[PDB]
């Protein structure tokens, strides 16, 4: 009955729920580590992984702390 | 971590087969796969069974896959080692691409070649001065497969 | 007529179009609903893609039909 | 369907104080409605602030609805 | 819209009893509300309650309200009139800030004066010189209202 | 010891905290669940503000206590 918010929960990269997430300006969702984990191993223009919108600075962003309460109240409706 | 990204991967392509290829390892390494990708329906490679494959780096998926045809293909952009230079393989490569996306990507590629910056020269000077020549080479291929 | 979108993660969205719309409507439907570009979208429907311009119609695509979301790519 | 309650307080806009209308997130990562902080932005120029941590932007920043968002405020309407 | 903001910040408010912090419109207009703070307990302003009153503007929330005591107090930053120079009134609005925030922050206030940049010059004057007299002023105004 | 903070936006959160913790120390477990800097935070308990560098026991701030988070002010 979790299954629609399960999948639009899930981070691109991993394949898994969100993990403290970030939000890029472009208005895209990733885990904290996967996307320092993909604009580390690069440089040059660094672009976002779902609509390749282009930063040629990296951007400083925190994490999503609205989107961290939704995955830990989604945690536990998909446990009980 | 790479290997629980292509075990993913490989679950939800056994969960469900697209139709457009066919992706799995080869024995206990699941770091190299053997893929095959039907060609497009109404082109040159009509009825075409393609065979690839798919090496994927140690720090995937923040790196690209290795990815080579080891069938023989008529195609400006693929050479006679079935090597693909192709965009998304290099510097427009995205980590949120998956296997099965890229297959797919592969597919498109057939039927929508760059023979401006081409991988064989020959080939793509074929497509640019008689393309009908080039499509009858290009079936030809298809039925021989070599 | 409803058509389904298999965007770039594998999630699948329905559309509501009609068989006179163009590609380039079609990509800004699905910009609405995922946020990316109708330049950085590449629609494939059998095997091949679907070029801005030219109409559902001219693909034969009908009622309950899937396309598929992949990333603007170019040969080399 | 969703079986969480306490969802709508999380889903609910600082500012108009109603569920999230095309939600964009500042870099800062706090979320506000598409109309909302626009027009806390076209009243207060100059340096930007967030309403929520007054984090400064000299330059108004360039944000997008954030589409997941979107869609966990709309199942959730829709339940 | 400003008025269904301010009837959201209202019900909410009727299931917040704040501490210290009560407020809600007496009239039919919502644009228009009193508010009563208490005095923070251990200070010179003990027991007191002070009566406000919040005038909306059309641009709520994405202006300030403005809020003014009607009861006189003995603080560096209000004056007779009592109007209150605060920074969240003014330039450091957010937007964010609700009124229970702002009386909440008023009622901080009170023991958190700022006497070098000060409203009431010759108060501040006092509080910088002589802190014992300046409670002993301030708990003879709480008494005398 | 468990105690409760009044975020900006209203919503009730949960610290474990202890007496011997700072009220710094409290502001950047509030930065980390609301993601607000801790020179931004204001906490006010009992009608009064809470100095940093002071710890809870310094206030009297005992179990279940409500802390109440507003936005760094300066009078005037
Ligand atoms: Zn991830
Ligand atoms: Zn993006
Ligand atoms: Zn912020
Ligand atoms: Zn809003």
């Amino acid at each position: 009955e979790l299954c629609p918010l399960a999948e639009e929960l899930s981070c691109s990269i991993c394949l898994e729920p969100f993990k403290e997430p970030v939000t890029t300006p472009c208005g895209h969702n990733f885990c904290g580590s996967c996307l320092n984990e993909t604009w580390a191993v690069q440089g040059s223009p660094y672009l976002c992984p779902q609509c390749r919108a282009v930063y040629q600075a990296r951007p400083q962003l925190h994490k999503n702390t609205v989107l961290c309460n939704v995955v830990e109240q989604f945690l536990q409706a998909d446990l009980a | 971590m790479a290997l629980k990204r292509i075990q993913k991967e490989l679950s939800d392509l056994q969960r469900d087969p697209p139709a457009h290829c066919r992706a799995g390892p080869v024995g206990d390494d699941l770091f190299h796969w053997q893929a095959t990708i039907m060609g497009p329906p109404d082109s040159a490679y009509q009825g075409g069974v393609f065979f690839l494959t798919v090496h994927f780096p140690t720090d995937y998926p923040f790196k690209p896959p290795k990815i080579a045809f080891t069938t023989k293909i008529y195609h400006p952009n693929i050479n006679s080692n079935g090597s693909i230079k192709l965009d998304i393989l290099r510097s427009q490569w995205s980590p949120a691409l998956t296997v099965s996306k890229v297959l797919l990507s592969i597919c498109s590629l057939l039927c929508d070649p760059n023979p401006d910056d081409p991988l064989v020269p020959d080939i793509a000077q074929i497509y640019k001065s008689d393309k009908e020549k080039y499509n009858r080479h290009a079936r030809e291929w298809t039925q021989k497969y070599a | 007529m409803q058509i389904f979108v298999k965007t770039l993660t594998g999630k699948t969205i329905t559309l509501e179009v009609e068989p006179s719309d163009t590609i380039e409507n079609v990509k800004a439907k699905i910009q609405d609903k995922e946020g990316i570009p109708p330049d950085q979208q590449r629609l494939i429907f059998a095997g091949k893609q679907l070029e801005d311009g030219r109409t559902l119609s001219d693909y034969n695509i009908q009622k309950e039909s899937t396309l598929h979301l992949v990333l603007r790519l170019r040969g080399g």
